[PDB]
């Protein structure tokens, strides 16, 4: 019985390695999360420079 | 670093030098981090009492400011056709940053400048060369998803860096053809997981900056000083000398973990060809390592007679023990990780 | 034990 | 016409700089190239800041190669060759005459000057080098001019690091 | 845009130098290509953001309007090569200057 | 077509400073010459770039800066030749 | 003891930095003067712009003697 | 270097001596500390010299005395075959192997044609060159100067006093150049060097004067091995040191006295030789900035271990310089067994030291 | 748009001719070029215009020899027996070390050379009758470790964005 519960437990630890392959797999396939395969692109710099530039437009004059 | 505070000041400007190319998100940002690094690791590995230390530094300077020159002509040509920081498909002048930057590394078949630059140097500022300024160059690579050129410099690397450290019985050439056969690892590992390229990078880094405060503190720039080399006892040089089979990836050593983190996460991304190309290269670079290792494993030694007495720093000696029970027991700490989930 | 590395072995490096 | 012409002069100029084993005469060769260089560089731009400032910039730089000419390969040979005079003059009167039977709007750089922006671009009314430098002063970039001043800094405390004043004067066979 | 690896502080500074927000005609569609590319992301927005990366793209870098305005210009002295233009009426009628 | 007609010289001349700069040559201080010649044909490129956009070409004075600043790097080199050698023959240098 | 030394030997350089140090004190004073008033909306500006009056910018506008 | 008449008393410090025995010296030290705040005209190196038997010991203690200098004898071999406890390691002969067996300076006296002989060469220029660093951390850090009975310069004489009778091979004086050449490029030359000159006849004599035994049944003491070094040395090493030291030559064939030879340093002017920043004459100790000064120091201070590990050179052509494998292990076995020398000479607890097991502190500078 | 831009693979084997040829001698001049590039200017250099044109043959022409030898061994062998398989592979691949025989005036060279190229072709025949490739396009990618969302440190307030996940 210490057989049955060891290989239960190896037999779902191969079963859900084998799901988060596939769920891998799916996720660097597609891009989809923002987790593993996610490369993040920021647009911070370009609405902080557009605010910057809007400032800089009171700013104009004598 | 050594003998002034001028050189730590060197040293505080290279960090921000290279956390400032590490971080650009445009190709002008990251080369001006790279003059800034250049500008800072120029004054470091120049010294007046040294005539090889200033040729090491203008080969380095040559090197740099030719491989920098052509990373900025070929960004510009990117911003020119393709207007944002990156390309949608690749094309030649991605080929173009790849090279430049392959020189920055010092990878095959650019690789020319390294091992006959590193004759010239102390050990630390080869620690620094081959660990530091290496995060910039090949941080670089990572934006870049060309195949075939990495491949290539992949496999030459391995060869080259394998076979050219079997001549050289110095050490720091030996030890800078090591550098390049473990670039080839790293660059393998940069086009199927980033973070499994900074797990091997940051091994990497460890097993060299305990392996130079050995050759350091015992000034050893021979093989043949490792013979000489003088230990209270012949147990002490036996455990001592366990990092060179750490370094060749022996189990159940600290050096067979990133080797084998590579070797995983190559074989779940369905690359086998070059990953056993990779297996023949480390055999010679363990066969290389092997010759130093002659120098403690065979316990007892025609040893000249005059010296009697090993000489140490106190906390360069003190630090430098802490990380080889690390590098040999370095396996137990298997299950404190969590990087690799 | 009855054979340690002679100096004609120090020889080649 | 005058672009076309600076072209043939970059390119007459360069095949010249790249056959010169002598450093004066590629000192002199980038002394021409640094003009031409100069007079094209304001030809894309409205105003014409940038050329005077890289001509101050490598006027000050070869001021110093010069005193190096004279104190390191200060005996050399000059050696003219009629290869390189008749191949540099035939190459530029076949590029002049190229340039004149070209179509100059074709030819001509799709950059906008001054008086190529439109009326209605209300920004192109102001003070010629204003917009254009502003980014250096304000506050998104500021903070790489600091970095520029910390920068030349650690430059200058390189310099001084790695020539040594007390180590004497540098000569041939010093 | 490119990404910051192991972003710090110090790409604060660096993040802002070349942008196309600073009172430029092309700045806006740059801005809906960075809108995508902080939502879609930049690997997916390589492939979901086809049409605004290449409005950017020939509005900065204007490729199609200088491959039109060069075929535009060949044809011209293709026909006059091939005798259908005459060469009085080579060109056509010149703009005011005070147009454009 | 429109790559050839518009910025395709500089390339040209950018390959033909950077094979000065490797060419066999006696003296170091016209490998300094040669990198002076390639940052000039990286500002007439830099320049044509940072001209397509508006008002961004206030860049092109930190390419000069950091470009001086390597070459007072290369003439210090120069300079720290002869604390060692009495020279500066690239053939008197070790090649190893 | 040390400022009678620079006055002796480089006085120049104590009258350039009194110079400075005043510099200094006038751009404090001047940029002070420049913020406590409303000096970011300038009375005349570059350029022809308009306002709606409904536009947030409009209640800002001026209305002083030239 | 004014004396202590001149002077109008004990010697004064121009600041705080720096404890170099206690506390290391490095490069974040530097910046609170400097080097230069504590020289003066006496802080300079001192090195009396001369033949075998001349009275340098009594005449550097008087100089040392007259000259608020700190003395420093020349080097024996009692500092390592006794230790930090005192017990003798030269007892320990039966079981040691007879190419490892302890030999000192009355076993060359005896066996002047012994192989290990050569090996005792070299190793008394280990232990000049551990006393020099040891001069040089006395003048540097606390401003003090120091003499020196003998110097490291002056130890390849008797290498070539030893090869021209025969003691020596080719190999060993092939190897002591070797190791010469390697280690004497970091030392600074001394500011000033005494030759006390004597006739090869007259030293002689003097060993009559001293009447110890090994001295007198020797054969090593005859009239073509002095004349080998008083030609060594007024032909080689002498003229090697006057372009940077000022030698100065007394005959000593008399008695002496002290006083006068104090009273010829006054009238050196030591400040001639820094109108030219290029001189030969003291162009090792001339420092431009105070940061030159701090990085000699650090230098000298916290690389002696670097300085003592250049030593490690291999050379095994030789057959007189090469320990056997079976021999080392049963030195190693007995030396290192041995009491007084099992540990750290800090932590041994088999002479008496109390405290071990909350003890963590060790020696600046100490051999393990 | 030419016979020049031809794949080996593009037909089946044995049905083409030229083609394989073109492509074989095609990886044939880039290896050759490339060594040779990496030949006459780093070690033995020739010193002048004609020894390097016949450096640049001597290590070009005999890779064309094998490119060639085992290109029509292959396609011998396989226009001889109806079946398709690996030792077709092998016997060109011995052909091809015969060829390098011929190079080096070696017979064991070229024997040993027979072998590890016939080694070299029966691998490459599994691969391309079992479907895998020998450097596949990588399917896992990691770009980074978790939460690399969360680990932006950044000084800088983030200004308001235009974009909405709501519908309209
Ligand atoms: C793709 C596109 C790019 C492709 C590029 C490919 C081409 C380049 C490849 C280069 C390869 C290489 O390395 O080559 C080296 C190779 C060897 O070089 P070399 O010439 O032997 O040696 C040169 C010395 O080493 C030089 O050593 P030096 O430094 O001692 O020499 C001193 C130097 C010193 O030079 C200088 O100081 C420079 C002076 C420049 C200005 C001069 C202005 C003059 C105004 C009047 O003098 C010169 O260089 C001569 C210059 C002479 C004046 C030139 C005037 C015209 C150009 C004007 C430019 C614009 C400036 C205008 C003025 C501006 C004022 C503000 O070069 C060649 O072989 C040259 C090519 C020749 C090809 C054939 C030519 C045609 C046939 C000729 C024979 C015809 C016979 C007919 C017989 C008929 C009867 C049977
Ligand atoms: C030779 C092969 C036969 C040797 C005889 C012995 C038998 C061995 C086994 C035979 C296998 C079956 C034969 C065959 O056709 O296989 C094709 C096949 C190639 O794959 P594929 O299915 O045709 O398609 C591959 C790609 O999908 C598509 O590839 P791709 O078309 O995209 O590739 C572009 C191609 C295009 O090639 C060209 O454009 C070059 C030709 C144009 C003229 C160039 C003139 C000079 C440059 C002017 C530039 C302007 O360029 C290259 O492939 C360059 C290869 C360079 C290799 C060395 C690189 C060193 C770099 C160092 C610096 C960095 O397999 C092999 O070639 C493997 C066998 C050769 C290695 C054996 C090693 C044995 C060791 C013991
Ligand atoms: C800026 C202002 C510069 C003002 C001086 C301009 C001088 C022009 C010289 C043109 C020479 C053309 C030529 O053919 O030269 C080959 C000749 C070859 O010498 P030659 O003696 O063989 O030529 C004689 C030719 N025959 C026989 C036909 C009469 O070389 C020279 O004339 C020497 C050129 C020296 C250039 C010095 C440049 C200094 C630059 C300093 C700053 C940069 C560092
Ligand atoms: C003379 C040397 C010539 C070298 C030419 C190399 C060409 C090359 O690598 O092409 C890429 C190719 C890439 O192969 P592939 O598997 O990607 O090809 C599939 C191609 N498509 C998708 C178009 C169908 O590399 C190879 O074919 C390598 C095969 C190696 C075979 C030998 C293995 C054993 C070696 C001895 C043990
Ligand atoms: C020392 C550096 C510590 C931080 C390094 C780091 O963030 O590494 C990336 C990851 C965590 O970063 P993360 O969680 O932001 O994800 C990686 C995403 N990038 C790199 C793009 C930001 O850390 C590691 O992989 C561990 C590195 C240290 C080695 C382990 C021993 C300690
Ligand atoms: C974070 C950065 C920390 C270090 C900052 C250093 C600033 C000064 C840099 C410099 O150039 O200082 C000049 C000099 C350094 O010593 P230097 O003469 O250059 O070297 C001789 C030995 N080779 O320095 C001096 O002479 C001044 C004394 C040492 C520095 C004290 C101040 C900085 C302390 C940290
Ligand atoms: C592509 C993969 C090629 C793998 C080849 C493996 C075997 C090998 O390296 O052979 C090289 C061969 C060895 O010859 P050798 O051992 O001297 O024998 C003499 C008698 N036959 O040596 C020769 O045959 C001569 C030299 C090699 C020329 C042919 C092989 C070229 C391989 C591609 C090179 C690509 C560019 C490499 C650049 C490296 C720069 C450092
Ligand atoms: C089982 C697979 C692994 C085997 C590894 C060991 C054998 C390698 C191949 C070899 O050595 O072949 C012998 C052959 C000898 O060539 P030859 O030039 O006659 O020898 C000169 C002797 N100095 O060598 C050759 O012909 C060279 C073949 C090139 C590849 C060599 C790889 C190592
Ligand atoms: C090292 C730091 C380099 C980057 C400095 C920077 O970009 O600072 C900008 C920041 C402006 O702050 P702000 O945008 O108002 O944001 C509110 C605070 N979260 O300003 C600050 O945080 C103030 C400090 C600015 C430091 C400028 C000098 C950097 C030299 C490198
Ligand atoms: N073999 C050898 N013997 C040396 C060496 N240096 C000194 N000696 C020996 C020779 C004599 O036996 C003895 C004389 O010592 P010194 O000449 O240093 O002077 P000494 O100790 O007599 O002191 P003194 O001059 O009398 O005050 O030391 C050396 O390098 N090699
Ligand atoms: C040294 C700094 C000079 C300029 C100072 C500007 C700010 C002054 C105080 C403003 C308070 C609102």
């Amino acid at each position: 019985e210490k057989s049955l519960h060891y290989l239960y437990e190896e037999n779902e630890k191969a079963q859900i390695r084998l799901l988060e392959d596939e769920v891998r797999r799916k996720m660097s396939e597609r891009n989809d999360y923002q987790a593993y395969y996610y490369r993040p692109s920021v647009a911070k710099y370009h609405r902080i420079s557009k605010e910057a530039a809007d400032e800089l437009e009171a700013l104009r004059g004598d | 670093m050594f003998n002034n505070s001028s050189k730590i000041l060197f040293i505080t400007i290279m960090i921000i030098g290279t956390l400032i190319t590490v971080t650009s998100n445009s190709w002008l940002g990251a080369w001006m981090g790279l003059e800034i690094n250049l500008l800072s690791f120029i004054p470091l590995l120049s010294d007046n009492n040294n005539l090889m230390s200033t040729e090491a530094s203008l080969k380095y300077f040559l090197t740099q400011v030719l491989a920098s020159t052509v990373l900025l002509f070929s960004s510009i040509l990117l911003m020119l056709k393709n207007n944002m920081n990156n390309e949608i498909n690749e094309s030649f002048t991605s080929m173009i940053i790849m090279s430049a930057l392959l020189l920055k590394s010092g990878a095959a078949p650019f690789h020319f400048w390294f091992p006959n630059m590193m004759e010239g140097l102390t050990w630390m500022n080869a620690l620094m060369l081959m660990t530091w300024q290496k995060i910039a160059p090949l941080m670089l690579i990572s934006y870049l998803n060309i195949k075939y050129l990495l491949l290539i410099s992949v496999i030459l690397s391995v060869i080259i860096g394998a076979i050219g450290g079997l001549n050289q019985t110095s050490l720091r050439k030996l030890m800078a053809f090591s550098s390049i056969n473990h670039l080839g690892w790293m660059l393998s590992s940069l086009m199927i997981s980033e973070s499994i390229w900074l797990i091997y990078f940051f091994f990497y880094s460890f097993l060299s900056f305990v392996l130079t405060f050995m050759f350091n503190i015992f000034k050893l720039f021979h093989l043949n000083q490792l013979f000489s080399w003088f230990v209270n006892s012949k147990i002490l040089k036996f455990t001592l000398f366990m990092n060179f089979l750490s370094l060749g990836g022996l189990p159940p050593f600290l050096g067979f973990l990133p080797k084998w983190l590579v070797i995983q996460q190559l074989t779940l991304c369905n690359q086998y060809f070059m990953l056993t190309l990779m297996m023949m290269s480390t055999l010679i670079t363990l066969f290389f390592y092997l010759r130093i290792c002659y120098s403690a494993f065979m316990m007892n030694y025609f040893e000249n007679n005059w010296i009697m007495k090993m000489n140490m720093n106190s906390i360069n000696y003190n630090m430098y023990m802490i990380m080889t029970f690390f590098s040999i027991f370095g396996l137990f700490l298997i299950s404190l990780f969590y990087f690799m989930f | 034990a009855k054979w340690y590395p002679d100096p004609e072995f120090m020889k080649q490096f | 016409m005058i672009q076309l012409m600076l072209y043939s002069l970059i390119i007459t100029t360069s095949i010249i700089f790249l056959n010169m084993i002598h450093p004066l005469a590629l000192g002199l060769t980038l002394l021409i190239q640094t003009i031409f260089v100069c007079l094209l560089t304001g030809l894309m731009t409205k105003s014409f800041w940038y050329s005077y400032i890289l001509f101050l910039i490598f006027l000050g730089g070869m001021l110093v190669l010069f005193i190096y000419v004279t104190s390191l390969a200060s005996n050399e040979m000059f050696n003219l060759s009629m290869k390189l005079t008749l191949f540099s003059s035939l190459i530029l009167i076949f590029m002049l005459i190229l340039s004149f039977i070209m179509d100059k709007t074709s030819s001509s750089l799709f950059l906008m000057n001054n008086d190529m922006q439109s009326i209605i671009n209300m920004n192109s009314y102001f003070m010629e080098n204003s917009l254009s430098l502003n980014k250096l002063y304000n506050f998104p970039t500021n903070f790489i001019t600091i970095l520029l001043m910390n920068y030349l800094l650690i430059t200058l405390i390189v310099i001084v690091k790695i020539t040594k004043l007390f180590k004497g004067p540098i000569r041939m066979m010093s | 845009s490119l990404t910051p690896f192991l972003r710090l502080p110090l790409t604060d500074l660096t993040g802002c130098l070349i942008n196309h927000q600073t009172y430029d005609k092309c700045g806006k569609f740059e801005m809906k290509m960075m809108e995508c590319f902080e939502a879609y992301g930049l690997e997916r927005g390589k492939r979901e953001c086809a049409d605004l990366i290449s409005d950017f793209q020939e509005c900065v870098g204007m490729q199609k309007q200088l491959m039109r305005f060069h075929a535009m210009r060949n044809e011209r002295y293709k026909q006059w090569l091939k005798g259908e233009r005459k060469g009085q009426e080579f060109f056509a009628d010149p703009p005011r200057v005070d147009a454009y | 077509m429109i790559m050839i007609l518009y910025w395709s010289l500089p390339m040209i001349l950018f390959i033909l400073g950077l094979f000065c700069f490797v060419s066999n040559r006696k003296h170091l201080l016209s490998m300094l010459l040669s990198l002076e010649f390639i940052v000039l044909m990286l500002f007439f490129m830099l320049f044509i770039y940072l001209n397509m956009l508006n008002y961004e070409s206030y860049f092109s004075m930190m390419f000069l800066t950091f470009s001086v600043c390597e070459g007072a790097l290369g003439l210090s080199i120069l300079v720290s030749m002869i604390r060692t050698h009495g020279n500066d023959y690239f053939q008197s240098f070790s090649i190893m | 003891s040390l400022l009678k030394r620079a006055w002796n030997e480089i006085p120049d350089i104590v009258g350039g930095s009194a110079l400075a140090l005043a510099g200094i004190v006038m751009a404090t004073i001047g940029v002070a003067n420049y913020y406590a008033k409303d000096g970011d909306n300038r009375r005349y500006k570059l350029g022809y712009v308009v306002y709606r009056h409904d536009d947030p910018r409009a209640l800002k506008v001026r209305n002083d003697e030239d | 270097i004014s004396g202590k008449t001149m002077r109008g008393g004990p010697r004064v410090p121009k600041a705080a001596p720096y404890p170099y025995k206690t506390k290391k010296y490095s490069v974040f030290n530097a910046i609170f500390d400097k080097t230069s705040k504590r020289f003066d005209e006496n802080s300079k190196v001192i090195c009396v010299e001369g033949p075998i038997a001349a009275g340098k010991s009594k005449f550097a203690k008087e100089l040392a005395e007259e000259l608020d200098m700190e003395y420093y004898p020349a080097v024996d071999l009692d500092l390592i075959y006794i230790n930090s406890y005192g017990y003798d390691m030269r007892k320990l002969d039966p079981q040691l192997p007879p190419s490892c067996r302890s030999y000192d300076v009355r076993n060359f006296c005896l066996d002047p044609s012994h192989d290990l002989a050569a090996q005792f060469q070299i190793r008394m220029y280990m232990l000049r060159y551990s006393q020099y660093i040891d001069a040089l951390q006395h003048v540097l850090s606390t401003g003090q100067g120091v003499v020196l009975e003998r110097s490291p310069y002056s130890d390849f004489v008797f290498m070539e006093a030893m090869f021209r009778q025969g003691y020596l091979s080719r190999g060993a004086r092939s190897v002591y150049n070797e190791l010469r050449q390697n280690t004497i490029g970091e030392l600074l030359k001394p500011h000033l060097v005494i030759y006390l000159d004597l006739p090869v006849d007259a030293v002689k004599k003097q060993i009559k004067a001293r009447n110890v035994d090994y001295e007198v049944q020797s054969k090593v003491f005859s009239d073509a091995y002095l004349s080998d070094l008083e030609q060594l040395y007024k032909q080689q090493y002498l003229k090697d040191i006057s372009t940077h030291a000022e030698l100065l030559i007394y005959d000593w064939t008399a008695g002496g006295e002290t006083e006068v030879v104090v009273e010829d340093i006054e009238r050196i002017d030591f400040n001639q030789f820094e109108a030219d920043i290029h001189n030969k004459k003291m162009l090792d100790w001339r420092f431009p900035l105070e940061a030159e000064w701090c990085e000699a120091r650090i230098k000298y201070c916290h690389e002696k271990p670097d300085l003592m590990n250049y030593f490690n050179v291999p050379r095994f052509d030789v057959p007189e310089l090469v320990r056997s494998a079976d021999d080392g292990k049963v030195w190693r076995d007995v030396w290192f067994n041995a009491p007084g020398m099992k540990y750290r000479p800090g932590y041994n607890a088999d002479m008496g030291d109390e405290g071990l097991l909350t003890k963590t502190k060790i020696g600046i500078n100490q051999g393990i | 748009m030419s016979l020049l831009r031809s794949k080996y693979y593009d037909h089946p084997d044995g049905e083409d001719a030229f083609g394989k040829i073109v492509a074989t001698n095609k990886y044939a001049v880039s290896a050759g070029v490339a060594w040779s590039m990496f030949d006459v200017l780093t070690l033995s250099k020739p010193q002048g215009y004609l020894p390097t044109l016949g450096r640049f043959a001597y290590n070009t022409g005999p890779l064309m020899g094998m490119a060639t030898a085992f290109t029509l061994t292959t396609l011998v062998a396989t226009n001889a027996r109806g079946k398709d398989d690996k030792i077709n592979y092998l016997i060109g691949g011995f052909a091809a070390g015969g060829v390098f025989g011929a190079w080096k005036h070696n017979h064991v060279a070229g024997l040993c050379a027979g072998l590890f190229l016939g080694i070299a072709g029966v691998i490459k025949k599994m691969s391309i009758e079992q479907g895998w490739e020998f450097f596949p396009n990588t399917p896992i990618k990691q770009y980074g470790g978790l939460n690399i969302a969360g680990n932006d440190w950044t000084i800088m307030a983030d200004p308001p964005k235009n974009w909405t996940t709501e519908k309209p």
